[PDB]
């Protein structure tokens, strides 16, 4: 039986007109019936505005109120603060698949409130380690670069590193747009038995690109499939910490509570880690390294480790969370932490896309740690895993040798440099290269890499085991 | 072009057809239900839960 | 190529107009059934409004809900809000009320309860009353209507799986 | 109601001001100097004070006024240089005939003698109306003739009375709208705080291209009307180019000028300087100060007002998208702002995340910028504006370790770099074409297949070029151009010849001032279609040194196309071009036997 | 025109409540009505007087700076007697031709000031609309300024330098020899051809002061100079108010007696120092380096207290030294002067090591103004290109140097090596220049050109092509 009846209750809520002090983006009440820590606040303004707050402190009975959308207007005398009794907490359903959320759980659309099924709580819990199972199957991402040889598998977390002008905040729509599993393209039985979503998470999108997410999910089929929780960079930063939570929370609904699967994207955590410098300076913390709060780890594990397959449950989010390069070094603690939590790296490089390539993926780099499970004869064809080994080594080929071409001459290079920079070329050219809105399942992608790979003699693909070439090379 | 915004006033229109009987559902759905909704939001409201807050 | 960029202009430009149409008919059928709710919401307000009218069980009503925020507010001197029709009432039941709040809550009985001057708008609140501190500071919303639409958001899980049933959890 | 409780520079903690609101203006001291409230701690009330401080004691009266920071709207700031907090300069040099701004000077910020024509407009008497609804037009200038005054965005309410055509001074009741039973009493100007945008119905996207003049700019990292950028704040060009380019030429129907932290002698030049550039411009030769307010704003001028200048100079810009005019607002050196907000925040003492400037940085960059959407307005009629930030970010010692420019880097969708190279080189423009972007390349492709369908893959082959030879001459430089094959060669070659003839661009002389995009495009054609010729005829026998000796004249044919004076108009300019294009062709042809 | 208002007596509050002093700042308690800004006059037990100055009020509470140090003062027996008014310089006509301490006290033989007028000396901000661009060139006379950098009169232009390099021999030249390059006539009268320097030496050792004395002298620019010395042993809150004396007298000479002004400011570094210490035992939320946040504003209102005005025929140039310490710009001193004054003279050390004097790196150096007093009618019309053109080819050689340094002579083309040759005989004969050289704009473009002439005229670029053809085969 549902156990949900407890929600009939009727709480009222006290409305503290005592607002003693005001100070940036808080303010501080005073002689408050028993404070909760975390507590969301209808705080009014004189002239009758009604601007959310956070309580983010208390001290006997003092609670210091973060509030939401600046804090001008905010008087001593007139302001009235009224406390709900719980902390923040989205209200879930089966049925948000397709609504487009505001930062803080609000849906910005045209539609209605959400016929919540449940309110499950923001930062939820942390996934029982033992319930934890390893990631299985590929989630294709209908990129060519990323799903042949930098494949996802569903419970893996990869992120897309990007510079900070790279269209990887593009990559993402593509991504949102073109993801599924492989189980509809092996046609061997019901692909669509175990459904698929996914969840967008926008932080700290400027508004000429949250408007550009949200017309491309409406205009494409995408948005019968996403929960978009865009928050713009001028909402409130408090909302940009709250949407990521909200994204897992809502992925983890769906994931778990449902079965289906889901792959979260976090779009752009440079500015969620911004944001949350916003609020560590908030609480007089003391900068950490690089002036990011200390505890910059913990609230970014506390993101990424909310995603992966589970024992029991069919469902599994894979999270691809995408982040901007402060100043294009791995060394900033942002891109290292994410590195030091997720499963691998995707590259989004300023060389190619100075080439006008799309996307402009370098692979050389990019890497996925758990690519070999969702690699095989189940998942994908069984020349995949050697296909993607080969792709990556002639590469690594090209690019060397195309740097030697200034060195030692075009005539002076090896036979198989000279097919190696043919080779490059037309791989950054044609796979690599990828039409904005061009769908490559992985199999039509892993027959462009053999249409590629057959450049070379069978002798010069040793990468490529031999019970492969004598069945694929040749077709 | 013409075939597209041809289907195109088609489907708008096969969707509007398809969209009444999930409407006309609802519609049922909420006339049963209201009574027994209404009856058990009025005794949730009418009836407080009269108790000092934990830590008294 | 003359043909080709046209045609996939008509392909995609049709394939934009079916997912429009598809979101905005999904929006339909969602916004429907958030009206039905708001409909019931309505007939549950009017009910209260009619409820609130019959003095004879609503004096109970009145007294529990004025003992529930005095014990919410947890103060040794309270002024009350009410509408002009109550205020006989909240006259008559004062020696009541701080009676049960010196039982429900083991404080002492009430020192004092003044019914304010500033009498709730009539037109508004269908009913109870919005108590508040000594120092008119620290006030409790007790209204009915106020107390509907705090119902309105705690309980709409409730409220779907009464109407709906489990779907797919 | 108040008295001061202490002073430490800008910041005075009055006292007894219990009731005051945050941000609240609250003249302070007997000479009302005007401060605004930053921080509430019950009766006290921390007042960053605008101005010069020195010489408040404790006691004196701090007087509330119970508003925002206001920036005074309505006709009459076209053509007026401002100070941060809108004090108009020349009209408190008029009035105090001495060469300081006196401390706490009254100076309503719109000239009040002045009488404006007026004409009714549309709405009528007993007609509901609401913000922004256009109720009126008065002539300002024969270059923003119809500035069209509008109702104030939050009020609204039915007319009871509206006054008929004619002349009025800025007081003068103009309208009469009721709400409810109070009736507001409405003029021909109207208050507005600066901190919050002026609210609009819905932003589009913005989608035509502001057309900047320099040719790296608008061919390689174009940006548009409604836009965003950061001009990389160099002396020489860069932005100094770029300011008088959109002034003039951008097609901007207003402009704000708002130097912020701005040298004082830098600012003296532009006060002589804008009052002087109608040499070039569209219509009848009218200067461009007809058409741009300027808010002055030198370092020295106290902290808050620093802080302050970019909100005045953003909020007028924001009036004028609402009228439809394609306004665009030049934030120079808004990383002067940034140090403005980091001492501001020093004096007042909050913990500093990065490099000492605040941890709220990037939200203040992102309200700024934000605000520059191209939207339609309000209220009816209905009317597109738009407005575009150019915000100058003087890049300091660092290159781009600097917080400040890796804040902004995630909200700008076009970012004009510097290079400190072709800086050295004197090269001017000395914008980076490696680390540059304008995420505005493919929304504008609406605009480029309409008018010059060729644009986007001709830029693609340009970067291609260009990023393909920096490697090749990452190589060079350390081996030498001997290995060099003959298509390294050419790439090598031509990306010498784009950065010396198109990327550079002088921007002084009669021609090359202001690069028509007709122009830039017809130049992107001919220099990509000499690389490809070169590049063809090598994949033929011929060698690439007899080809360039051969074909010298070619070269310097199309390396003298951009002297082209762009005043012939495209009808021939475009016919020079396609001659050109023509003779080149031909002789590859002949010299590739 | 009477300044008769003076005639009034106001007596002056004497205190004994001095609570407490630490480091540089006394702190006073029980004041009546404190003003924030005015100057007190506080006296030791021994009887001495110290001019202190009021740096924060609260309530009944006065923070005290403390000029000429707080050492000797007590609690028990200290009478702080509070002047009503802010510091007011008595500023004279007469003050021309006469050594002031660092304070405003005449340490010549002479007497007080006879002032006609009370200045403040935080003066007021200039109504930017009232300014008037500088345009009119002064001719330094050092061929490494004046071609390159040219200062304008009314420009501020600091003499950054490293510690132990001689920017004070660089600045004596420039006042031997600073003159506008077009001036109004021959004759010393009517022309009015002499800068009346200002100049303001302010934590600079002994030897300095007497250098710049007898550099004067021999000049013969003592008869018309106000020295602010505060030399090394002279107190260190001092230096404070030492840069806003010599620039309100230098306001006062040029704005109020239409005389033509050139205010050195030496060692400003030390007056950073100064400022450091003040606002480092005020317990200020300190900047980049310890340095108080509020350096910027501070430092501004030191600097932009310089330009023409319109309707006055004075003018205040300025030449603030600073003495960079570690040799880096982007230390905060340095870093927050190249923001405020239009361009920087940049004294090299490692110039100065291979015995070039002036030692003035060019590509460091810059002057923010010096595209406008330059080209046809005010000096040469070649002036604007020949600059760009010496500033690029100057910079090709020193990197053409660090190649030939990292890879061997061979990867240099020829365009390199006649780079390097081009960079030595910069330095050598352009750069390098006498101490009493004097060279003026002309015969300095002169020598650019004759160094020019090194490259083949397809190979000036930067030069325009009419210039070329006019100019480089003059020979």
């Amino acid at each position: 039986k549902k156990a949900v009846e407890q929600g009939f209750n009727v709480k009222p809520r006290l409305n503290y007109n005592t607002v003693s002090g005001v100070n940036g983006p808080l303010v501080i009440l005073e002689k408050v019936k028993f404070p909760r820590y975390n507590e969301i606040v209808n705080l009014t303004l004189p002239d009758g505005t009604v601007r959310q707050g956070q309580v983010l402190e208390i001290r006997g009975d003092r609670a210091i109120v973060q509030v939401f959308e600046g804090t001008s207007g905010i008087d001593v005398k007139k302001t009235t603060v009224e406390f709900t009794g719980e902390s923040l907490r989205i209200p879930v359903s089966e049925d948000m698949l397709g609504r487009i959320f505001d930062g803080s759980g609000r849906p910005i659309d045209n539609g209605p409130k959400v016929f919540a099924e449940d309110y499950l709580d923001i930062n939820g819990s942390p996934i029982n380690p033992y319930a934890r199972i390893y990631p299985e199957e590929m989630i294709s991402t209908g990129v060519s670069a990323i799903d042949t040889m930098n494949s996802i598998a569903r419970g893996q977390k990869i992120p897309i590193f990007s510079a900070s002008g790279l269209p990887h905040n593009e990559i993402a729509a593509q991504i949102c747009r073109q993801a599924g599993l492989v189980r509809p393209t092996k046609d061997v039985h019901d692909g669509h038995e175990e459904n698929f979503s996914i969840v967008f998470a926008a932080m700290g999108v400027n508004l000429e690109t949250a408007r550009f997410f949200k017309q491309d999910f409406e205009e494409n089929g995408s948005l019968e499939r996403t929960s978009l929780f865009l928050n713009l960079a001028n909402d409130p930063t408090i909302e940009r910490i709250i949407t990521p939570r909200l994204a897992l929370t809502t992925a983890e609904y769906l994931a778990y509570q449902t079965e289906r699967h889901v792959l979260t994207i976090l779009t752009d955590m440079s500015s969620y880690a911004d944001a949350l410098r916003e609020v560590s300076a908030a609480r007089e913390e003391v900068p950490g390294r690089r002036g990011y709060p200390g505890y910059m780890y913990t609230d970014l594990s506390t993101i990424y480790e909310r995603a992966g397959r589970v024992e029991g449950r069919n469902g599994s989010i894979t999270q691809i969370p995408i982040l901007t390069m402060p100043n294009d070094d791995i060394t900033h603690p942002i891109p290292d932490l994410t590195g030091y939590i997720t499963e691998g790296q995707i590259f989004v490089d300023r060389q190619l896309h100075n080439k006008g390539i799309y996307p402009p993926i370098n692979v050389l780099p990019s890497l996925s740690r758990l690519m070999k499970s969702a690699i095989g004869e189940g998942m994908t064809r069984k020349d995949h895993g050697d296909v993607s080994n080969q792709l990556y080594a002639k590469y690594a080929i090209g690019k060397d040798a195309a740097a030697m071409k200034a060195v030692v001459g075009e005539e002076a290079l090896s036979i198989e440099d000279k097919l190696s920079l043919e080779f490059l070329e037309k791989f950054e050219k044609t796979f690599i290269t990828q039409g904005a809105y061009e769908d490559r399942t992985v199999f039509e992608s892993l027959d462009q890499a053999w249409s590629l790979l057959r450049i070379y003699p069978k002798e010069m693909l040793n990468r490529i085991s031999p019970k492969i070439l004598d069945e694929f090379y040749d077709r | 072009e013409q075939k597209n915004a041809g289907g195109v006033g088609e489907l708008e229109k096969k969707a509007e057809a398809g969209v009444q009987g999930e409407l006309a559902e609802i519609k049922k759905i909420a006339e049963k239900k209201k009574d027994d909704v209404v009856k058990i939001l009025i005794e949730t409201v009418i009836k407080p839960s009269a108790e000092v807050h934990i830590n008294a | 190529g003359n043909f080709k960029s046209k045609l996939k202009k008509a392909m995609l430009s049709q394939q934009i107009t079916k997912s429009t149409i598809a979101n905005k008919m999904r929006l339909k059928v969602l916004s429907a059934r958030e009206q039905s709710l708001d409909g019931i919401f309505e007939e549950t307000k009017e009910k209260l409004s009619g409820i609130a009218n019959n003095r004879d069980e609503y004096k109970p009503i009145l007294q529990s809900l004025i003992v529930e925020a005095l014990l919410k507010l947890l103060e040794p001197k309270a002024i009350v809000k009410a509408l002009e029709r109550d205020v006989d009432l909240i006259e008559s039941m004062k020696d009541d009320i701080m009676r049960e709040y010196g039982e429900k809550a083991q404080r002492a009985p009430l020192e004092e309860i003044v019914i304010s001057n500033d009498y709730l708008n009539k037109d508004l609140v269908s009913g109870g009353v919005v108590v508040s501190n000594a120092s008119d500071k620290i006030e409790i919303n007790n209204t009915l209507e106020e107390r509907l639409k705090l119902l309105s958001e705690e309980a709409l899980p409730a409220i779907r799986l009464e109407l709906y049933g489990p779907s797919k959890t | 109601y108040g008295a001061i409780y202490s002073v430490s520079g800008p910041v005075v903690i009055a006292e007894n001001m219990i009731g005051c609101a945050m941000y609240e203006l609250v003249k302070v001291g007997h000479d009302n100097l005007v401060g605004e409230v930053i921080r509430i701690d019950g009766d006290k009330a921390t007042i960053q004070v605008y101005e010069e401080t020195a010489g408040l004691t404790v006691g004196d009266p701090v007087l509330r006024t119970g508003k925002p920071l206001s920036v005074e709207l309505g006709p009459g700031l076209m053509e007026t240089i401002y100070d941060g907090i809108q004090r108009p300069l020349k009209a408190i040099k008029e009035e105090s005939q001495s060469i300081y701004i006196p401390r706490g000077i009254d100076t309503p910020a719109l000239d009040r003698t002045i009488k404006w024509q007026f004409t009714p407009g549309k709405f009528q008497v007993g007609d509901h109306i609401s913000g922004g609804d256009i109720y009126g037009s008065v002539f300002e200038n024969s270059l923003i003739s119809s500035h069209k005054i509008l109702l104030p965005p939050r009020s609204r309410g039915t007319i009871t009375w509206i006054a008929p055509a004619g002349e009025y001074t800025l007081d003068e009741k103009i309208l009469e709208v009721e709400f409810d039973g109070k009736k507001s009493d409405f003029t021909l100007y109207h208050t507005w705080p600066v901190r919050v945008p002026r609210p609009v119905t819905e932003k589009l996207s913005a989608d035509y291209p502001l057309l900047t003049g320099q040719r790296v700019l608008d061919a390689l990292f174009p940006c548009v009307q409604g836009g965003t950028t950061c001009i990389p704040g160099a002396f020489g060009c860069g932005k100094t180019v770029i300011s008088q380019s959109l002034s003039k030429y951008s097609n901007s129907d207003a402009i704000i000028y708002v130097g912020c932290g701005e040298r004082g002698n830098e600012m003296a030049e532009v006060l002589m300087e804008f009052p002087e550039l109608y040499t070039e411009m569209s219509g009848t030769k009218e200067p461009i100060m007809k058409r741009t307010t300027l808010v002055a704003n030198t370092s020295n001028m106290p902290v808050a007002a620093r802080e302050a200048s970019i909100y005045t100079g953003i909020t007028l810009a924001e009036y004028f998208r609402d009228q439809g005019k394609n306004v665009s607002m030049i934030a120079d050196s808004s990383s002067r702002w940034a140090e403005a907000l980091r001492e501001i925040s020093g004096r007042l003492g909050e913990m500093p995340a990065d490099q000492g400037f605040p941890a709220y940085l990037g939200a203040k960059l992102a309200s700024f910028y934000e605000r520059a959407g191209k939207a339609v307005a309000l209220g009816s009629p209905d009317r597109t504006g738009s407005v575009s930030i150019v915000a100058a970010v003087s890049p300091a010692g660092g290159d781009f370790s600097d917080p400040v420019t890796t804040a902004t880097l995630g909200i700008t969708q076009v970012f004009w770099g510097l290079d400190k190279k072709l800086a050295q080189r004197k090269h001017f423009p000395s914008i980076n074409t490696s680390v540059s972007y304008s995420k505005y390349t493919n929304v504008l492709n609406k605009f480029y297949d309409s008018n010059y369908p060729e644009f986007p893959v001709l830029r693609d082959r340009m970067k291609e070029i260009l990023s393909n030879a920096e490697e090749l001459e990452q190589v060079v430089q350390l081996v030498g151009k001997s290995a060099l094959s003959d298509s390294d060669k050419i790439t090598l070659d031509v990306a010498t010849l784009i950065k010396e003839d198109f990327l550079q661009q002088n921007g002084y002389s009669t021609y090359d001032a202001f690069c028509p995009i007709w122009k830039t495009f017809d130049m992107m054609r001919a220099f990509i279609s000499y690389h490809d010729e070169a590049q063809k005829a090598v994949a033929n026998g011929a060698n690439w040194s007899k080809l360039a000796d051969s074909t010298g004249d070619v070269k310097h044919a199309v390396s003298s196309s951009k002297f082209f004076e762009p005043s012939r108009g495209e009808k021939e300019v475009h016919g020079e071009f396609e001659k050109l294009l023509s003779t080149m062709q031909e002789r590859f042809a002949e010299s590739t036997d």
